[PDB]
């Protein structure tokens, strides 16, 4: 029979936390009904090809948890507050980019600049879409709505540095209209030696499609070797060559991917308190780490000659 | 000196490229993309018409939050929930509950665009449109939320996707179906063209001249932003299907319109049909349901998809009628079994009222009406047995709602009924049965809650069984008549 | 469907502003920058619907003008609820057009 | 012998899920389908009540059983007047 | 990393120095500085308790204006100008006529500070008061504009302080003898303490109370984010005062405070005190006049005084028997010269409101009733020419306001008068009396409205020449009963 | 007598404008109602002291307009929209800040710098807040409220760049806790030859109360010199001394300094609709031009050993 | 010989400016204060209105004039009753 | 003056908080933050007065966890419309008291 019971303070599945529920805890947890009934993820046939791809890819994954939604974004980010950090980052970057247009900037940069940039950064604008897409990925598959929110803001910062690299390079061109800025970028991703392991890294991990693997060859793989292998080096090469736009805004991309760091391990934490996960996760590193390190060498090579 | 977006936006989508070290079929599984064999150098004309870019989005986005959540702020004194007409309250309590949790649905509809479909420029707006149902979602978390210290049934913004109730299975069967159990390119068709914008004009903008008629701000002010992230998100559908035309698939683009537009069609109108004519306070309704069909969906929508060089569907006659007809029962039904909604319905049948329904649709009081005539001598005469129902509707096995005709002097009502792989379905339209047939592996196996009621798996397979099935927690979740029948005074 | 054809067989192209600091402005741009059309204006209280045959255009010279502030183009999407027609956009100017004539 | 028909009775507005007895007759039948209808949302009337299948022109006879009839379960039928 | 303000705070107001090119007199003179002799150095220990920099500034101030502006756009359909009673459109007329302008003049006594002061943080936090006050100015300029259209008395937001309208040279002769007439020291003490931490709560805070009960909340949540900034800037007069007691000036600072008090007390009586008992709809009065009095003026304000060293007023008995009295005689005033006013007084005197009237001032039908009952009286009778004035008031020569008493069963009456070089003047309390004698260069020569009618200032010599002259354009723009007398209909 | 008039659709002073009144126009034009009466600019005696003042530094100065209300800033700036521009470029400015603070910037200077910095910089708060207290003044005295608006702004401007330099101070004293910063600028500014010429170039112009000579000295005058003498100079010489962030401070503070000579250009050119304003004008920079030089030559003897 | 005078009425609520003549009597300028007053926030009633100077003991006689009054413009009076 | 007297005689300090969605954070933070102090609530409304006897501390890091999102000490001032007592304000906290006792 029913009873009666009074109103509760917030929603009924945090009405037994004990503090206050926050912003973030309102309008982000547990929102994905597509867990509930492990049968049929989507409100359709039970073997619906949806319902098929979710049941392999996300319930038959090999990385278990009973609560995967009780992950919490260590930086508590909702719409909102994204948006109000972005749009501070994002008006600090177009006032560089308008102070340094000002000075002339590019036009100082040592001799035979525009070539390495040419070359080793208006590419990445591949790079990071397959990032792009490799997020938005992880947030259509993640089984928590908690991880599915930093993956999609993660996709929004993806497209917010492949538009820094685009607006560069236009801008680039301006200066330098003989380097092939804007033109050659493609050709390079598909052909020149020093893109080809990030390009076969990315085209194998973007055909990865258990949750899991995902998430682990993307952001615990590709994305960490991405900052210690393109980021860092460039702001160095930046360094050498009296470019010291480039160092500032990586700067503020890395606040980004620190960011997305720093979620990466707070999942990695809460999937932990499973002692399988040890070895699913440790399989699923060892097994990716060689095309990362392969991409990152050739990369470098190119870069450094 | 800052360069225009005109000089650098191609190089933001020029971001396809030949796979070499996997397939570009691999790359683009068919069941994820739907690309229909179209090979990816003919994707790389899709234009999205309304651009935007990273800087100007977080910009712009800042400052329309801003605004929604400084009018809530403003206002939250005013007595709304206190102050207003329950039916009104009554109609916030199904659209948070029947949409802010299927707006989060979207995020995924807008994600497997962002990662499957081979054309750039529909990634990338994809991707904002990602973060605006992420926004749509929020939203429509938080502004409700306050109300839940106030009522048990503002507790459904957040449980109804999560419950087996009738109508959130009705709408979590279109939206997995639209939505996301499909792949990129019947998402864009189905989704952003056919659903966002066609009908949601009507729930989001139709549904806030009416808020603000009725002097809810906070809450036309709200879903009035909402849509403009819409307009902007929604233009990824029509060059879609340009592309589908001009490359030879204009019968499949043709068919997903249909099918998409149909189910839209029969959801609204047991959720927003009723809204506006009936429980939308008399005195508040800007227009009718039908009204704003013919202005939204038939002036708007169909010439649009005209113009794009689709055609109006087969079915474009039984629609029609279906607008002057269909709510008025659909309404009946959600009142009748008010005890399984979440919100609260009101009757909306004062002797004032009816004149105004007769007059929006002429003939209503011999129909309709013949209905509410015993219903009402029943609340007059205290038989208030004959005004709750003691069996179950029998329910379409595609839209989930029950199946209705038209009642009184001309009685006439239909079922259309199907055998497939040794089962025996019904469906409450042609329609809907066409559907099921262009894709039966989406459907078949699919138990609508009736099914599921003489499957044996609601126990006890009782009226209170099904309301404990349906995920009620207390007895003040379910519905009630919106005003305790003090309507029957007015009689 | 008499009722319906006529609905049908228009060709009203221009925005639907919600309720706020651009109706009016955006009113005035049409009238000015679509000469010798008609506007038309359904006014709905949460939003207006603006309308002119076949093509309508609102530059943004012009309703910077008429809104009394400084204005970009891409800020319209603030209250831009929705629109008829086709629409093509720049930073310069928005046009709401159809390219069959019904 | 429960039975489950799905049955519209006239001048209603609905389709309902009526469960009835196999050894039920069309007279029975259309009682219980009645019991969910008349004096709810339909105003009663001298005259007989008849079962047909759903959208049939031919009428069952009064006596016959839902068992005599080849009726299958869940299959829909209408309550009518003569 | 940033560091927090708390470790560089000290050098933003480091910024004194031994002047030597010219003297520190020549540079801080005294009827600018104000500063009674004390030397720089004391003044460097001057510490404002409500900081704020410059980067803070901007971006909180960003914020308050977005939500203030936001929140008039979402309401702007609420037809507030259309629905409202007409009582609470004089209400946002004459507020807006007596402060938008007055705001704008405050700009000009925190420059004065801002350039004369010679204490360095007063210097900074004046700054932001200017930018403030300008925000004020801006903000009631704004807001009233749009009803331009709809009616010429909202002209007079603009108009006012432009026009020589009794009530308009009231609030000037008070803010130009507090605000813009006096050297920077005055203004802390006698605009920053007296007039913003006392009165303008009333105005802005008080009346919010009522605009949101009367469910204006346009205009509530901009008055209330006004005073926001007000609570920031006003804290420069505390410590203005207590180096002044710190430095031997207890008395000169006491006289000041006194003498503010006094001066804004008899305006806000006649502006705010019939709006918040008479014009505001009896069913939106959060509280009377006299319990806002109480609230804010003596249970806040007065003790603060007490806290910061000072002593009540040597008035304090005569202001408490004048908060029971004066606004109900200056309503009648108002109201009986209606037409010399740029909004539309209520009578307010309803057998309803009387009753109410009487709960919260005891005794008040046997007198103010019975001058009401003569009016309302000549009003049923339809003997119009009995309910307009046919001659002026008198007009006191400080507040510039009709000299009143108490009328009806125990009349009293009382005018302070003062011969003075050669010249008769009246004051409507033993207090204005004693202002002017404080200083009397400030005002001897002044001439109030009625003055100037004796002397041959005003042509024709006629009411209408005097309504010429007070800057009426049109027959629209003068006062006129707010209900056009059908509140006569009640009694 | 009384004709019936219809509504107006803006204030009745801008009621023949032919363009419909812009935000600006509507909260910005003629406020100040001190300037009707000639004989009682307050609403007092009219000998009033205040009243006296007025008649004398404003009514009476030689610098003559019959219609200075008609000025109007070429930048249209309300307070609104001067928080939107100035909190996008002060958010800027912080960023640089911690980011420069991040990366240690401060370590990296030239040798001595921090010396030069705590005789050459920091002292410039008391420069500054002279500009500060002149705009203010001007602020109270212009005959215009469009004119008074400006100078508002720039008073707020003048308390930015005074909060910059003290923020700084304090930052740079960090890194270097033994070159005075923070301590001895008061000192320096009173008897430090370098800075005795601004000194009394400032302490003079402060006592010129005639709001035209105000204006003209402070705005035509000792403004431009900074901008010259002080600003760029300074820039040059954090170039050559390794101090990149200086450089990009000055750039934002010479954009704020930038549009204060706009407005100011604009009330030279509405003045000179009088042609007996240009003898006036030109007089006052005659009259004020020698100190500002001799402010500009000591300083920069300072800055340059 | 217009005279200015600021009056008073008995249970009215404040001061006026009344303009009476030199040569009139204290009856004539109690008669013209009162037309700004009786009947308009002042009950009518029986008695003598009487004149005096405002706040004072005594009353001028009825017959005496303002010019034998000694009273100088812009004075207060009082308008009273006996 | 009975009625004054015993009005002016009171130790009451604490933040006037205008209409809006700082009002409960700020109820709810004054009690916290307070402990063994009686927290009045005056509600008109259009703002919210709010006391104790004497001394009122709110704390940043308690007003951040009512409220529910990231705050800034120095954002109260959005909706802080008036205050009784003295006040000192820093990153961390503001209080409001009295130095006599009345
Ligand atoms: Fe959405
Ligand atoms: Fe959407
Ligand atoms: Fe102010
Ligand atoms: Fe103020």
């Amino acid at each position: 029979s029913f009873e009666s019971k009074k109103p509760m303070r917030t929603w009924s599945h945090l009405a037994e936390m004990r503090k206050k529920p926050s912003e973030y805890d309102i309008v982000s947890r547990k929102l994905h009904y597509s867990t509930n009934n492990p049968d049929s993820p989507w409100e359709l046939s039970p073997d619906s090809p949806m319902n098929l791809w979710y049941k392999q890819y996300r319930n038959a994954s090999p990385l278990k948890h009973d609560n995967w939604d009780a992950f919490t974004d260590p930086d508590q980010l909702v719409y909102r507050t994204y948006n109000l950090m972005q749009d501070g980052q994002e008006s600090y970057v177009q006032s560089l980019f308008d102070q340094f247009n000002e000075r002339e900037h590019d036009q100082m940069v040592r001799e035979g600049w525009e070539h390495t940039m040419a070359r080793c950064y208006s590419p990445l604008r591949y790079l990071f879409h397959c990032l792009q897409m490799s997020s938005a990925y992880v947030q259509q598959m993640a089984p928590a709505s908690t991880i599915s929110n930093c993956c999609i803001l993660q996709t929004a910062d993806s497209l917010r540095w492949l538009t820094h690299t685009a607006y560069r390079t236009h801008e680039l061109s301006l200066t330098y209209p003989d380097a092939g800025l804007g033109e050659h970028e493609r050709e390079l991703w598909e052909k020149e030696p020093g893109w080809q392991g990030l390009r076969e890294l990315m085209e194998k991990q973007l055909t990865a499609f258990d949750w899991g693997e995902a998430f682990v060859s993307l952001n615990l793989v590709v994305k960490p070797m991405i900052v210690e292998s393109i980021f860092k080096p460039l702001q160095q090469q930046a360094w050498e060559n009296n470019d010291t736009l480039l160092p500032l805004l990586i700067d503020s991309q890395l606040k980004d991917a620190e960011r997305h760091s720093r979620w990466s391990k707070a999942l990695v934490k809460h999937a932990l308190e499973n002692p399988d996960n040890h070895a699913v996760i440790e399989g699923w590193i060892e097994k990716w780490r060689p095309l990362a390190d392969r991409a990152a060498e050739a990369y470098l090579s190119m870069l450094s000659s | 000196a800052m360069h225009p977006r005109k000089d650098w936006y191609e190089l933001t989508r020029a971001t396809n490229w030949t796979p070499s070290y996997v397939t570009e079929e691999q790359l683009f599984p068919e069941r994820m993309s739907g690309h229909m064999g179209i090979p990816l150098e003919k994707w790389e004309s899709y234009d999205e018409p309304y651009k935007t870019s990273y800087p100007e989005y977080v910009s712009i986005q800042r400052e329309k939050d801003a605004g929604a959540y400084s009018v809530k702020a403003a206002l939250e004194r005013a007595k709304i929930y206190e102050n207003s007409d329950p039916g009104w309250i009554s109609t916030l309590k199904s659209h948070y509950g029947a949409i802010a949790v299927g707006e989060y649905a979207a995020v995924t509809g807008e994600g497997r665009m962002a990662r499957f479909s081979k054309a750039p420029g529909n990634r990338n707006m994809a991707t904002f449109g990602m973060m605006d149902e992420l926004r749509h979602g929020q939203l429509q978390l938080f502004f409700p939320h306050e109300y839940c210290k106030k009522d048990r049934q503002f507790d459904w913004a957040w449980r109804a996707y999560h419950s087996n109730e009738w109508a959130a299975i009705a709408a979590k069967h279109f939206f997995d179906d639209i939505i996301t159990g499909r792949d990129a390119i019947s998402v864009a068709i189905m989704l952003t063209f056919s659903f966002e914008t066609g009908f949601t004009n009507m729930q989001f903008l139709g549904l806030a001249a009416d808020a603000a008629e009725a002097g809810d701000y906070t809450f036309a002010n709200l879903i009035s932003s909402i849509q403009t992230d819409e307009s902007r998100h929604a233009q990824q559908g029509g060059p879609a299907l340009q592309l589908l035309i001009e490359n030879g698939k204009r019968e499949e683009a043709q068919k997903k319109v249909d099918m998409a537009i149909w189910r839209a069609w029969r959801l609204f109108a047991v959720l927003t049909g009723p809204v506006m004519d009936y429980y939308t306070p008399l005195e508040d309704r800007s227009q009718s349901f039908k009204e704003f069909m013919y202005e939204w969906i038939i002036g708007q929508f169909e010439r649009s998809l005209i113009d794009l060089g689709l055609d109006k569907p087969w079915y474009w006659d039984l629609f029609l009628k279906d607008i002057d007809e269909l709510h008025h029962s659909y309404h009946m039904g959600v009142w009748y079994w008010r005890t399984t909604a979440w919100w609260n319905p009101a009757a909306g049948v004062t002797p004032e009222e009816r004149d105004w329904l007769e007059e929006k649709y002429p003939g209503w009081n011999k129909r309709w009406g013949r209905c509410w005539d015993v219903i009402t001598e029943n609340v007059l005469n205290d038989r208030m047995d004959l005004v709750s129902p003691e069996t179950l509707p029998s329910v379409c096995n595609m839209s989930q709602i029950p199946l209705v005709g038209v009642p009184g002097d001309d009685w006439n009502i239909e079922v259309f009924s199907l055998e497939h792989n040794g089962r025996l379905y019904h469906f409450g339209s042609e329609v809907d049965r066409w559907v099921f047939q262009q894709d039966p592996v989406q459907y078949q196996n699919h138990m609508n809650i009736v099914d599921r009621f003489l499957a044996g798996q609601i126990q006890p397979m009782t009226l209170e069984g099904a309301l404990k099935y349906m995920g009620f927690q207390s007895i003040e979740e379910m519905g009630k008549d919106a005003h305790d029948f003090a309507w029957a005074d007015k009689c | 469907s008499t009722l319906a054809d006529q609905a049908l067989h228009n060709n009203n192209v221009g925005p639907i502003i919600r309720a706020g600091d651009l109706v009016e402005p955006v009113i005035e741009t049409a009238e000015i920058d679509n000469p010798g059309k008609e506007i038309t204006v359904e006014d709905r209280r949460a939003y207006v619907r603006i309308a002119a045959e076949g093509e309508l255009i609102l530059t943004r010279k012009t309703l910077e003008e008429q809104l009394g502030r400084p204005f970009n183009m891409q800020e319209l999407e603030i209250n831009l609820a929705s629109f008829a027609g086709q629409i093509q956009a720049d930073e310069d100017q928005i046009r709401f057009y159809f390219d069959k004539t019904m | 012998s429960a039975f489950p028909v799905h049955a519209a009775f006239e001048k209603d507005f609905l389709v309902q899920l009526v469960v009835v007895d196999l050894n039920d007759s069309m007279d029975q039948v259309a009682e219980k389908v009645a019991y969910h209808c008349v004096n709810r949302r339909v105003a009663p009337r001298e005259g007989v009540m008849r079962v047909r299948k759903h959208r049939s022109t031919e009428l069952f006879p009064r006596d016959m059983t839902i068992a005599e009839s080849g009726l299958n379960p869940t299959e829909v039928i209408d309550v009518v007047f003569e």
